[PDB]
């Protein structure tokens, strides 16, 4: 991320398959401006991310109509516990009216099928999520 | 009557009519998905994995337009706070289970059409426990596949294996032999056959049947349900296996027994229905039996066989009781169900006499087969062979004065504890007036019968008597055992899980009470919706399919936790779903339930679909939807959508539509259908009338003037009704598919309700439509009559015979044919014609 | 467009509408008469008497509602001045010639839906002149009676002997022997049986019908003519008697042959329709060949017995030819016709290919046929015994680039002098493209035949050489000879008299001409009228029942009167009258006959019947009826009110009806039939549209935006092809009975005209019009169709498979079902609802 | 495991939730004539990435021009329109901006344009109420 210490260019390991990595040394992040995804931590960890996409996941759910989505469905693989928020980018419809920020409900995916878990808070184009960010 | 305030429906285009009709079904295809259903529950058995169950079931994933065979996988502990929903995980390698553009054999076509199936693939499977054995109808053959029996757990799909025959012909029927899973038997061209999986080697059960030619000229057959039975008694099989396995003691043979119920239908009419190929100009020739005219002539059979350590088919035998069923059983017309108590010492069987109001359970007892050769000295031997102690006991018979509903709640208990006094659980309508659970115990003491020599029975001559029959279940409210529900029985807990109407009539609620004590009744499902439930054989948690009149269908699964000292009150915690509410039609208004009092004081409830964009002031013209006759329910707190998108189209261009169920409706009890006997047609469209009466009282919207009535089945017979003997109230009426005459309609519905027509011979002609033409409008513009061709149900002669007395009473009439569509209109363009039709006749002449 | 110059039809009810057409049809009982025919005259000879003839016939008084046997008497001199009509007096004693309520057997209500036959009673009788006998079918059995051989003329009525029977079922086809009176013959059960009057005992001649099912299962025939011969190919006997009787001199017995078909029809598909009774709800087979399909296999056969003077049949005996029918005669698909010469030497037969674009006439010696005997050393020895010489001789072979008409025109001489040629009288369309008679002399001269040891014959195998072949007519005219028109050939005289359009297509009459020296063409029947006439045997004097487009039908008795010497000039004059030209009803206006050219120069005739009371100025909305095929001809001059009827009734609500004589008709030639080959549809519904648009600009009181088109049988696949390819002129079709594919027609009509669906698919697809669905409008309230359930002709799949396309194009229509009704509405109930349909459909949409 | 964000919309009514998405462009410099490519899509880098390595192995590029100033109603039908069009032949009359997954190929309206030009008027409309939502001067 482009945070504190400027522009750490994401690694990329294959273009095919859409995997990135990054090393990122201080505490706290800056938004990647492709889309506005940002994760904040306190120490310098390695971690990877997936830009994992729902085609495959949205054909085991059969009312996939019955939810928009919002964004890249991204997957993170660093250690359990050390990430502290994840800011996903959501499609902003504060700035209209008739959308309750009671109702929105997050996608955590599994191996046992779709999780909807409640999200903590949401910002004006972003998620914000508690400590466990699996 | 002011006609400034009377609403005037916007005049479409044909082709608009058919942009609106396209309109409503662009975002029907997410509404309907044929959910989850059929379900089996799988244990691991691991203690370290992460799934406590696999729920196995049918369903159509996105993929394809198909229904197949699928599972999900159940997991030990969810998550707090998060809905968990399963991912419908493939069992099949994604293969074509269905011919080319849809097309099925004669006798699948035919199933499917009593089974209801408009889904096309793999709409019925077998399942087998331990084994894990998969066995379904796949194209035109035989399939299986296994999922953690001796073999494991998969995660990728695995391709069904393919069983081959010898046979030609197509194969219905697969059961899988629960005594041993390497076995299996189906029907081929009205035979029974039986299989192994393993080995491949097929082998022929029983030879009442020869394939010379069409059903005129070999009319046996054995093992299969007959049209009266599968469209009246629904029942899709005439053999059932039996559960057990015998060991004759020879050397080391073990025998395998097989219920099933052979039928002479040689003195039964024959129909000549149009074929689906109408190039072709052939019939298929119907063993249709009239009203008064002779049913098939039925009896049970045993067909035995023995097998090697091996599994193969040494030995066979067909068997046959030692007097005939007519004789031992006489004024036993229909077999409705059958089966055998589980442990396999008696095969059980509900009768049922001619008028229908005669029904009792009977236990035959495989020793009582001797059996069968054409030489009759042979048969006084094993005449004389038979235990003098073995005898016919009929446990249970219900008599009444109405009809017999056929409930399949028999549940037998094992017998081991002092080895005579059958106890069962036995669903009775007749003795309260309201389907309601019993536990029965019937004392099982032998007469002695000189089995050689033929006896004539007398009137209670193998009735047994009643130890004790103890009500688990009373009110005015039902248990329900039609339409395939059923009851699940914990014996380790003694708790019988149900479904009813104990809410409300509108409501299928699952329910649990002991068998033992029968204490309060408790609900497992949530109220304010309608639920099909299935539990776990290990009883820790089932599913339901719920919906309610807003609310489409949604698969939850849920899961009976708490206290094991108190079985009965362990909490149904939700724990994962299936499939979640798809989100509505786009201008779906839902119906607004209600209900009313007729002036005989009996409660009668009703649906009613708003015009869209509603003005108060305008009187709007009014669509009466109805069907009003037996085993249905229209009104109810469930999702209409699905089956009745139609009614919220007239609704969404500002038709009032009006459903009432009149008396003579399912669920209500015995006394409310049993209005409607033997003077059918003559009280449900007052019920009907009063119903739009109260609803004009009450909303200002009806106008009177402007009324159409409408209906399938049963519905275009009531609107036909409706037209003779309320021309002032029914403006129009499209009658579709209706029956004209009850003569020509077959034994199982009929006599049940107008009786034979020698008795009621008043009542058949006042209620046969076609017979009062005289009495419809000269006037036209007032009648549509739509039928499907092919219908091998509602024969076209109804609606011929109908045009043939409007003619020759000098009455217009318009009409409609769908050349292609047996009874319920299957294609989508014919459905959309229908539908376009509908709404030009009403835009039009209403 | 003028907003109130446009005529608007009244309104009326659908009662009112009853009202008007039961109105209609209130002097239907006078002017649809069912005027006499079918006309036998009688000398009788007696020197002292006043009558010079006795003239049989059949007729109907409505002193009984069936048509019986009457006769009249023909006086030795009328007076002048006088209108003399004669008395119909009854032949039989008032019974009862037909069932209660109209009802028929099996196969004789076919029958009578092949001849047309709407009227009870004796619809057909056999005269045996000599004798007097009068062979005849009443309700359930056969009659007969003399009048006047060695017995006497009578005065009072006689009662009907009657011929019982030991068989079961129904006696078809009476034919009395010609070479001895007391015996006669007839169909039963498919095949041919020979009794006699005078003894009462009956004998089997064929034995390859067995009775044992349906005709699935059991397919020879013989002396029957199957479907498609009697369908399309207008004969209804198959077999022959010989008009003389042989002595074979062992001791003194008369043979006796006849000539019969056999078919086997084992190979044609076969077709259920349903049956009368709906009730029943059963279906007939019916061996329809398709066009494609194959036909029935056909051969020619000799039944012969002898009998001993008292008058027993002795001896009997199938006989078939040398070689195999096929072998003998390839590519001989259809046996048009068949007979004997008068002298008895050869059976001639009417050969003819799949194609029919190739007949040829053949002569069939008896000695060509062999005794019949599986064993193939008799079969040898008796082609052995067959003369070298004799073998069947080839005497006429039409080939035509169009097609074959099948022309029942074949007279053939004595051949007392020579022998060795022969010397006959034919009809022949394909010279010159229009039926003329020839006299055609051909010499059979001997090619010498091996007739045990087989061969293929070639293109010219049997051919005889014609010695000359004289036209007698010549001209842009034909000779009637299809539609049982027949010539009358007095061989004193040397005359032979014909009908024909000679002075116009409009009127049919009586000419006669020499077939020595083909000179001048006389007619004897008034210009002005048509004319249906029959001869004398003695040629002294002739009936013609004739009438014009305005006045009804008269049927008047004329008598040829001249010297002796010049017979061609004999000048005919009126004698009596019989029955006259009816009350023409005011409510009756006649139409107008007019007639005009096509771009392409051709004229075509047409009639109108115009708006009652009409006032010039208004536009009229016009209802084109139609027909167009081939065989008919609706334009001529000849009174319409009987069969159309109704065309007066629109013209009499205000509706212009035209009527058009299209390119492709009957009685204008080859070249004109031939318009339309191999694409029908194409050409018929311009000639429509531009003779409508003659029509519009010749009167003035036809609304182009409201034009209707509607006919039946051929008319309805029109009215469907004008609604295809024309919506913007014909605003509604109301198209009973249609043609809708082709491809499912019988053979002996659809291939005729369009070949064979392999080698014109262009033409078969192009000319289905359900196959052009999407062409169709897509508003409603255009079109109606119209079908009777039972159709045996044009069957129900035509309208099921519309109505199919319709649903799969979604696309409108209207519809309107007979069920008791076959090709034509014949009951009157269903004919008064049908059209009062038709004027609530026009009143309301067009 | 895999993590994302996904919006339910409220089963009872359709609300037409409105989303940030930005519509694209895409050049060719160098064959014989230019084609543009619309891409009426969501505002996801995924996306992006899956329209930007399909149109690498077509060789289009894009080029930054000025998003919408407001968010717009997903699922609604919107006309193309612009200065050159009828005489420059757009493909579609109407464009979906209904979302689909990067995997499959995304919904376009090809616009043959023929010379580059200096700057060309573009134009998207609302087919509920035909209010402006974008615009865009090449
Ligand atoms: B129709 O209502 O579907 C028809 C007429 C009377 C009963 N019936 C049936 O199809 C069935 N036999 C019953 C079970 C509905
Ligand atoms: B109809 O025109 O009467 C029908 C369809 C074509 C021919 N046809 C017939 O009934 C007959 N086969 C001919 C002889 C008119």
């Amino acid at each position: 991320f482009w945070g504190p210490t400027g522009p750490v260019a994401t690694e990329v390991v294959d273009k095919e398959k859409n995997l990135y990595r990054v090393h990122f040394p201080v505490a706290g992040s800056y938004r990647w401006p492709n889309t506005g995804l940002c994760f904040v931590m306190r120490e310098a960890v390695t971690v990877e991310i997936e830009f994992c996409v729902w085609d495959q996941f949205l054909g085991e759910i059969n009312p996939q109509h019955s939810w928009m989505v919002a964004g890249p469905l991204l997957d993170i693989k660093a250690e359990p516990g050390a990430v502290e928020a994840v800011h996903l980018p959501h499609f902003v419809a504060l700035q209209g009216g008739h959308v309750d920020t009671s109702l929105f409900q997050m996608a955590h995916f599994k191996e046992e099928g779709m999780l909807l878990e409640k999200p903590a808070r949401v910002e004006l184009h972003h998620i914000v999520l508690e400590n466990p960010s699996f | 009557d002011d006609p400034a305030a009377r609403f005037q429906v916007q005049k479409h285009s044909w082709d608009g009519l058919r942009s609106i009709i396209h309109g409503s079904r662009k975002y029907s295809g997410l509404i309907v998905n044929k959910a989850p259903h059929d379900f089996q529950f799988v244990q691991k058995t691991d203690e370290s994995g992460p799934h406590s169950h696999r729920l196995y079931y049918l369903g159509m994933p996105y993929g394809s337009r198909e229904n197949s065979l699928l599972y999900s996988e159940i997991p030990k502990k969810v998550r707090k706070e998060a809905l968990l929903l399963l991912s419908w995980k493939q069992m099949l390698d994604h293969f074509q289970a269905t011919p080319h553009h849809g097309v099925y054999s004669r006798e699948e076509e035919l199933l499917r059409e009593r089974k209801r199936l408009g889904v096309f693939g793999i709409t019925s499977y077998d399942f087998h426990s331990e084994s894990g054995l998969f066995l379904f109808q796949a194209s035109n053959s035989l399939f299986h596949c296994r999922d953690g029996g001796k073999n494991g757990f998969m995660v990728s799909p695995m391709k069904p294996l393919e069983i081959k025959t010898q046979c030609s012909g197509p194969r219905m029927d697969p059961k899988i032999c629960p005594a041993d899973p390497a076995f299996f038997s189906f029907i081929n061209n009205s035979d029974l056959w039986v299989a192994n999986i393993e080995t491949g080697e097929e082998r022929r059960l029983t030879f009442c049947h020869q394939g010379l030619s069409n059903v005129l000229d070999d009319p046996k057959s054995a093992g299969v349900a007959t049209f009266v039975i599968q469209e009246e008694f629904d029942r899709f099989t005439g053999y059932w296996w039996c559960p057990t396995a015998s060991w004759e003691g020879s050397e080391g043979l073990k025998t395998l027994r097989i219920l099933y119920e052979e039928v002479d239908e040689s003195e039964v009419e024959v129909i000549h229905v149009p074929s689906p190929a109408l190039e072709e100009r052939k019939t298929d020739s119907y063993r249709y039996p009239r009203t008064g005219s002779k049913n098939p002539k039925i009896a049970l059979k045993l067909a035995e066989f023995q097998t090697d350590s091996q599994g193969k088919i040494v030995s066979t035998q067909e068997k046959e009781l030692v007097q005939p069923f007519s004789s031992l059983f006489p004024k036993v017309e229909y077999i409705a169900r059958a089966g055998w108590t589980r442990d396999g010492k008696y095969a059980w069987a509900m009768f049922l006499d001619r008028p229908q109001q005669w029904l009792q359970l009977v236990l035959l007892p495989p020793a009582l087969f001797i059996p069968s050769t054409e030489n009759e000295e042979q048969r006084l031997a094993s005449a004389r062979a038979v235990p003098r102690n073995v005898q016919p006991y009929v446990v249970y018979e219900e008599v009444t004065n109405v009809w017999i509903n056929v409930h399949d709640i028999f549940y037998p208990f094992p017998q081991s504890e002092g080895e005579d006094e059958l106890c069962f659980l036995r669903a009775n309508e007749c003795k309260t007036g309201f389907c309601h659970l019993y536990k029965v115990t019937a004392v099982l003491k032998s007469q002695g019968y000189d089995w050689s020599e033929p006896f004539s029975p007398g009137e209670d001559e193998f009735k047994c008597p009643i130890k004790e029959e103890i009500a688990l279940t009373s009110g005015e409210w039902e248990v329900l055992a039609r339409h395939g529900s059923k009851i699940w029985v914990n014996e380790e807990t003694k708790l019988v899980y149900f479904q009813g109407t104990k809410d409300t009539p509108l409501e299928h609620h699952l329910y649990v009470v002991s068998y033992e004590a029968a204490g309060e009744i408790v609900r497992l499902t949530t109220p304010g919706f309608s639920h099909s439930c299935s539990m776990s054989q290990n009883f820790d948690m089932f599913v339901s399919h719920y919906s309610s009149v807003s609310t489409p269908p949604c698969v939850h699964v849920y899961k009976l936790s708490g206290p094991d000292d108190d079985p009965l009150h362990k909490q149904p915690r939700f724990w994962a779903s299936m499939m979640e509410a798809a989100s509505c039609p786009p201008d779906y208004v839902p119906p607004e339930i209600f209900h009313f009092h007729t002036r005989s004081d009996v409660r009668l409830y009703g649906m009613i679909y708003k015009p869209h964009a509603l003005q108060p002031g305008k009187k709007h013209p009014t669509v009466l939807f109805v069907y009003g006759g037996p085993q249905v329910q229209l009104v109810n707190n469930s999702f209409k959508g699905i089956k009745y998108l139609r009614l919220n189209t007239l609704a969404s261009l500002g038709y009032a539509v009006v459903v009432i169920d009149g008396r003579g409706s399912c669920q209500r009890g015995l006394r409310f259908e049993g209005a409607l006997k033997n003077q059918m047609g003559q009280v449900e469209i007052e019920d009907q009338v009063e119903g739009l009466q109260f609803v004009a009282e009450k909303y200002g919207f009806i106008d009177l003037s402007r009324v159409a009535i409408h209906g399938w089945s049963y519905g275009g017979f009531l609107s036909l009704m409706g037209l003779i003997h309320k021309p002032q109230v029914f403006k129009v009426a499209i009658a579709g598919a209706p029956v004209t005459v009850w003569m020509a309609y077959d034994t199982g519905y009929t006599e049940r309700y107008m009786d034979v027509p020698e008795n009621n011979q008043h009542g058949y002609e006042a209620g046969s439509v076609a017979l009062h033409v005289e009495k419809l409008p000269n006037e036209p513009n007032r009648l549509l009559i739509l039928h499907g061709f092919l219908d091998e149900n509602v024969h076209f002669f109804h609606t011929n015979f109908l045009v043939s007395q409007l003619i020759r009473a000098g009455k217009p009439y318009q009409l409609q044919i769908y050349p292609n569509e047996r009874h319920s209109i299957r294609c989508p363009e014919s459905g959309e014609h229908y539908e376009v039709t509908l709404l030009h006749f009403l835009q039009e002449y209403l």
